[PDB]
């Protein structure tokens, strides 16, 4: 029962791999760029970054 | 000043909400409430079922006017390391150990007797450093076995050190000399150590007397002399 | 008879140094960490230190106004505040200190029998009639009160007189009765209510504590021999004074011839200055006795 | 559900008193709040006074500032309203309405039957000046109205309600604020509103659709009424 | 055996795993942002503070509209708050004293709040009754609650505690799909802004997404020492951030799966609680147990100032949609409104 | 010696 | 006429005075220590001077109310000017410090950033609160009490027999008036004088342009400006200026004409010299977020 | 009147 039973967990921890492996890959430069890009790009709405006048903000006035 | 209809009726709407909720919180201040950490699937049933005449289960009664409710964590089958913080204001934890456990393989590992792993599972929660004031009582239930397994199988075999004679007080005061052992912060909690039984229902007075003095000890080294 | 009169100053400034010195820092100290600590004992310790600040501050006219032989060039409503001041802070903590002893009895003796009683008791408003009762028994020197110079020997003093509403044959009847409506509510009941209820918690907590305990023994031996010290002292502060001006103004009618009264006379100085131990002993006694004022210093 | 009835009712000479009482029917009396309203024979509505939850504010009229009487009852879900003396214009109809205070709330929801009983034989002014338009089914047609002074406020929100009355019934909740639309009706109309002269407008003329519309505001703590528009069916 | 050649086969799979991964990396992230200028030093007084509990909180959470907040007590009581005017709306008794987490649903209809109670109770807010009333008791599995999110107004989305996630569905009862890959007790779990993926954290220093739809393992990530507290996604769905018990950050991108930067610093030994961005995705703030809200950078590792207004611990910490405010809970009583 | 009461408020006291 | 009067308006300052500072100290006092800033340090010490300078009125109303017979003996009166001059100079000296950290923390770092932290502008306070005590020495030590002719009224006053040298007599006392009213009046309204300039050109030349928005907030501070140096001014002119021309008089050797003008005028400079710890409190609060963001920008 | 500086601390002075 035990010993038939792990094969069955052994198999299906061994099978998830193939699809693990399975998987486009790019390169670290790429990914890095594309993050920068998209917080230059972002970084003019942000309103944390850049603090906006007092008769912006609706909690305070 | 510039607060419209809406406005006012919101606030004072708000400000009956909350006498309400503090009426509420003033009505549920003054009780106690205790934990049942089994450490052994064999008496919390008996334990909690002479106290009353899925997972978390509640028992609640009233005795010599206060109010009491009891909170069981047995069985929940996980790590304790991440729920047991949410415990923090019980009073007291009752730990409970049956008598007749030892001398069992304990049908898991069969090298190791109840009373190691109950030793180190109460050593562990006796040094978690949540409870700082936090109080002990020791309840061992299942009594009516010992007298005649004690002739039959000694206590030596579960022992490595000698135990004496082979009589109940002996035997008694040796067990409770390993239970009281446990502790290392003696200065702040302490123990009740009793050896209930199976009918006069002095049980219920006994716990009325521990929480009783835990409420004046309490008070005691909050305020004033102590 | 002459030396003690000049050296009385200069323990009038000691214990000025040291009650000054030691109020103060428990005052810094519990106002620095008042907003966390919301304990139960804090209104009440705060409303002794501050009576008993306003209490020593003003000392040093009266101190060179003995050195100067009784000139008081220190005008007229001076002494007048300074008396009146002195008075609302002795009634003040009178009634502080058995107000906290019926909170810590009511507290202690019955656990949850009957706690619907605290709500009425730990707020500010106990201490609030407390300042007010202090006041109703403080104003009557601030209205019978009236300097001026007297023997016609170029000395003015700071003196008290009836001529307003007493009668030429009611001075005495009005002064002695004055006295002993004061000292009736400054001794009589607070210091036997103390008693009673300090006896009550320690038969308690000796009856509680019976059974032998190897860690209870000395646990229960400083409980006894905090709660007797603090009744021993309170009643060595308070007993003196009262005795001698009650046995005083009752025996002038008795006529002792000359030893006893000129004694009274030569001795009532001495009573006035053992009246300062309850500054000189209040703050360290209830402060340095409580862990938490030590943690917190440290 | 939330049905509510009315009791009291008859005639009496002037001077006379009578007793009125409303029985809650499980719809969370505790938290809600009640309101009284005049319907003289056939001409418009007119407030009357204001009961707030948990005994607390409580506002009078004027004409009956001296007069009339209200108390509420928590337990037994019922409400008290007391007459001490009738004058000659106090023959009118009643429907006493129920409304919260929230966010998001909604006032003016549900509607009584209302009872009648004869006797014997500042504010921002509401117009609306159009009485009767003789639009035929299938088509759309709008309504006007328009205050006497700027109602909009700094918080951000206006204060206008709008109300159905088809003949012989009571009212229902159109919108209560403008873009804002009451559940219980379908999506045929819409606000248009804006400034200080707002109108209302429908889709599809509907069967059902023949009635009168009533026009409010809740920004004065006196809340006054409009007049009377009849819509025709021709 | 049979299984040493399995075991083999699977540390031999790991080897050209890892062997991918080291191939896949050229050089680190903060190496080519080092050109960019710091945004400076950024603090913020405390703006409004509410009170209106009697124990310690757990949970808390802002609504939909960036105006209504919600927040988990340890007594049974759930509040409803108002963010400009600091009234409030409802506070709903509950029936388990013991809760853990609680959600809102982003149609303002629906509340969700459980804990050690093993079930999930679903109550209604908007009724035409009048009062709120509890609608179902959504439960059936076998461990304690950790987290629980909604994804629409009729499915919802539970955090297990044993070693499960499941779907689940508002109508029926039933659990739709089930998910078992895990190796011990997870803690919390955060949806995508796509509303398709969704990534989980166990307790056995690793981290992995699913599939909303199809249902089973894509990716998995190692590298802790110990259980992760917390997870949060970027604002774009590219990466997301993890912690750790042990006091350091770690940050997770999907396809390259690479080391990033670790915001790790040397004085500090005490751990954390939640985390979650802002707008822009160029702040991280962070909850520790030290009584701190530490600030770090998104794109450079410096340190930034920090608040610290609360006594007592901090719990949870979130952002509004808007970027309008930020509000923290402490075990204290006490809940902070920042800006 | 014959000293007529001044004493009871005059040295330091306060009565 | 004036004896009669001056009281009047010496209770009221009184009044107003005790009751704006002890508001401004307790609402200052009850904030915590972080959200305190060397703002907050200055104004702390700006308040308890105030409150120190406001409290010994009463003293002196019942002195001039009772045609002048000083009843309160000899330290009295010794504490009241000790106390009130010296919280005078401290006033001077926090509102110096103000105006030099105001005028520093808008431009210097970028121009230059040497300076000391503000964890030490504690120590500044102290020091310029020693060094205005110390300043007051010779004052005390010439106040001997004493009669005037053989009338019964009483006022305690200088008697110039400290010196006890006719030549070290009239140059120490010339020295130490001119000294003390030089570096107490005209380096501080010089420095002042000059740094308000650079705010009104800096602001005049700052909004020369005329956008939407700004025009109002340009008014509500060109405001600011005005009405800070018309109440200094206001309060400054009165004290020095009779007292440049009452040294003026003496060697001008003038007929008494003008001498009973200053000595009759005298008082009512006197009464309105209280009108900085009058009006300290509300013109800081109502101003000081002004001040805040126009010195982070 | 000729007096010699009478009200340089007499009038209501603080000099």
């Amino acid at each position: 029962s035990n010993n038939t039973a792990s094969i069955a967990q052994a198999r299906k921890l061994v099978e998830q791999l193939k699809m693990e492996a399975n998987i486009d890959r790019i390169k670290v430069s790429k990914a890095a760029a594309d993050l920068m890009a998209y917080c230059e790009a972002h970084a003019k709405e942000d309103p944390l970054l850049t603090p906006v006048p007092a008769s912006e903000n609706p909690f305070r006035e | 000043c510039t607060l419209s209809a809406e406005d006012k009726a919101a606030v004072e709407r708000s400000k009956m909400i909350d006498r309400n909720l503090r009426e509420d919180g003033e009505k549920a201040a003054r009780e106690v409430k205790l934990l049942l950490l089994g450490a052994g699937e064999s008496g919390k049933s008996t334990i909690v079922k002479q106290m009353k005449i899925t997972g978390i289960v509640e028992t609640h009664f009233t005795f010599k006017d206060l109010h009491f409710k009891m909170f069981d964590v047995g069985g929940q089958r996980s790590e304790r390391k991440k729920w047991i913080h949410c415990f923090e204001g019980v009073t007291a934890i009752i730990f409970c150990v049956a008598l007749s456990d030892y001398d069992l393989v304990l049908a898991e590992d069969e090298e190791m007797n109840r009373m190691h792993e109950s030793m180190k599972l109460f050593d562990s929660i006796c040094n978690n450093k949540w409870f700082t004031d936090t109080s002990i009582i020791l309840f061992l239930n299942k009594k009516d076995l010992f007298e005649e397994k004690i002739k039959k199988s000694p206590l030596t075999i579960c022992y490595p050190e000698y135990a004496g004679s082979n009589t109940y007080e002996e035997a008694a005061a040796y067990i409770q000399c390993q239970f009281e052992d446990l502790n290392k912060r003696k200065d702040t909690k302490e123990i009740y150590t009793h050896f209930t039984c199976a009918t006069d229902t002095k049980n219920v007075q006994f716990v009325f007397d521990a929480v009783t003095d835990v409420i004046i000890k309490n008070n005691l080294k909050d305020c004033g002399l102590f | 008879w002459k030396s003690s009169g000049a050296l009385i100053p200069a323990i009038y400034m000691l214990v000025f140094l040291l009650g000054t010195t030691g109020n103060g820092l428990v005052l810094w100290t519990v106002f620095r960490s008042s907003r966390e600590k919301r304990r139960s004992a804090d209104i009440f310790i705060a409303s002794l230190a501050v009576a008993d600040l306003t209490f020593v501050v003003t000392l040093p006219l009266w101190a060179t106004y003995t050195y100067r032989d009784y000139d008081w060039p220190f005008g007229t409503f001076f002494c007048k505040l300074s008396s009146y001041l002195i008075f609302v802070n002795m009634y003040a903590s009178v009634f502080c200190l058995t107000g906290l002893s019926f909170d810590r009895y009511l507290a202690i003796v019955r656990p949850v029998a009957n706690a619907r009683l605290r709500l009425r008791v730990s707020g500010a408003v106990a201490t609030a009639v407390l300042w007010v009762l202090a006041a109703l028994l403080a104003m009557p020197v601030m209205v019978l009160r009236t300097t001026g110079d007297l023997e016609n020997t170029t000395k003015v003093q700071c003196y008290m007189d009836y001529s307003m509403v007493a009668t030429v044959s009611s001075e005495w009847a009005w002064e002695v009765g004055l006295g002993v409506s004061s000292t009736t509510v400054g001794f009589v009941v607070p210091f036997t209510i103390m008693l009673t209820c300090y006896f009550f918690i320690a038969q308690t907590i000796a009856g509680h504590f019976r059974k032998e305990r190897i860690e209870g023994l000395r646990k229960r031996r400083r409980l006894l021999s905090i709660i007797v010290v603090l009744v021993v002292t309170f009643a060595l502060c308070w007993m003196p004074y009262h005795l001698v001006k009650t046995l005083y103004m009752l025996g002038s009618l008795l006529h002792w011839p000359c030893d006893f009264d000129l004694f009274l006379m030569n001795i009532f100085p001495y009573c006035t200055c053992i009246s300062y131990v309850n500054s000189c002993l209040n703050p360290f006694l209830y402060a340095f006795f409580d862990p938490r004022f030590r943690q917190a210093c440290t | 559900d939330v049905q509510l009835v009315e009791s009291g009712g008859g005639l009496v000479q002037p001077g006379g008193s009578r007793k009125l009482s409303c029985s809650a029917s499980g719809f969370a009396f505790s938290s809600f709040g009640m309101h009284w309203v005049r319907q003289a024979p056939e001409k418009g509505l007119e407030w009357v006074a204001y009961i707030s939850s948990g005994s607390g504010t409580i506002y009078y009229a004027d004409t009956v500032k001296g007069r009339f009487t209200i108390s509420r009852d928590d337990p037994k879900n019922t409400l008290f309203l007391q007459m001490t003396s009738l004058r000659s214009e106090d023959t009118a109809m009643y429907y006493c309405v129920r409304s919260i205070y929230y966010y998001g709330s909604s006032p003016f929801d549900f509607w009584g039957q209302g009872t009648t009983l004869t006797v014997s034989s500042s504010d921002i002014v509401m117009t609306q000046a159009t009485s009767s338009v003789p639009v035929t089914p299938g088509e759309s047609v709008s309504i006007s109205c328009r205050s006497s002074k700027s109602l909009l406020h700094s918080n951000g929100n206006t204060y206008l309600y709008w109300f159905l009355q088809r003949p012989g019934q009571s009212p229902q909740l159109l919108i209560y604020r403008m873009s804002n639309l009451a559940s219980g009706v379908p999506d045929r109309f819409s606000g248009s509103g804006s400034g200080t002269a707002f109108t209302l407008t429908i889709s599809r003329l509907e069967a059902e659709d023949v009635g009168v519309y009533y026009c409010m505001q809740h920004l004065e703590y006196p809340l006054t009424f409009g007049a009377g528009t009849k819509l025709e069916l021709k | 055996s049979e299984l040493d050649q399995l075991r083999q086969e699977a540390e031999q799979l790991k080897n050209q795993i890892r062997d991918a991964r080291k191939a896949c990396a050229d050089a680190t992230l903060s190496q080519i942002t080092n050109n960019i200028d710091p945004v400076g030093r950024i603090q913020m007084r405390t703006r409004r503070t509410l009170r209106g509990h009697l124990a310690k909180i757990y949970a808390m959470h802002w609504g939909t509209d960036s105006r209504l907040l919600v927040s988990a007590s340890q007594d049974g009581k759930l509040i409803i708050w108002d963010s400009y005017t600091t009234n409030k709306v409802h506070a709903i008794p509950l029936r388990s004293s013991w809760v853990m987490t609680c959600a809102y649903a982003p149609s303002g209809n629906y509340v969700a709040c459980g804990g050690l109670d093993n079930i999930c109770s679903i109550y209604n807010l908007k009724t035409r009754e009048g009062n709120v009333r509890v609608s179902r008791e959504l439960a059936g599995h076998t461990g304690y609650l950790s987290c629980c999110r909604f994804l629409d107004d009729n499915q919802i989305v539970t955090s297990s505690g044993d070693t499960t996630c499941a779907l689940w569905d508002i109508e029926t009862g039933q659990q739709t799909t089930t998910f078992t890959g895990h190796t011990g007790d997870v803690m919390s779990l955060s949806l995508a802004p796509d509303t398709r993926l969704f990534v989980s954290g166990a307790c056995d220093a690793s981290a992995k997404l699913w599939d909303v739809r199809e249902g089973m393992c894509r990716q998995t990530f190692t590298g802790h020492e110990s259980d992760i507290n917390a997870i949060c996604f970027f604002p774009n769905g590219n990466a997301f951030a993890t912690g750790s018990d042990d006091a350091t950050c770690r940050l997770f991108d999907l396809r390259a799966d690479q080391e990033l930067m670790t915001y790790s610093h040397d004085n500090i030994i005490c751990g954390i609680t939640s985390v979650s961005f802002s707008k822009s995705g160029r702040l991280l703030l962070a909850g520790y147990d030290d009584f701190n809200c530490n600030v770090w950078d998104a794109l450079k590792a410096d340190r930034a100032g920090v608040l610290a207004g609360h006594d007592n611990r901090v719990s949870c910490l979130g952002v509004t949609d808007d970027g309008m405010a930020v509000a923290t809970g402490s075990w204290d009583s006490f809940l902070k409104i920042w800006n | 010696l014959q000293r007529r009461c001044m004493p009871l408020h005059s040295r330091v006291p306060f009565p």
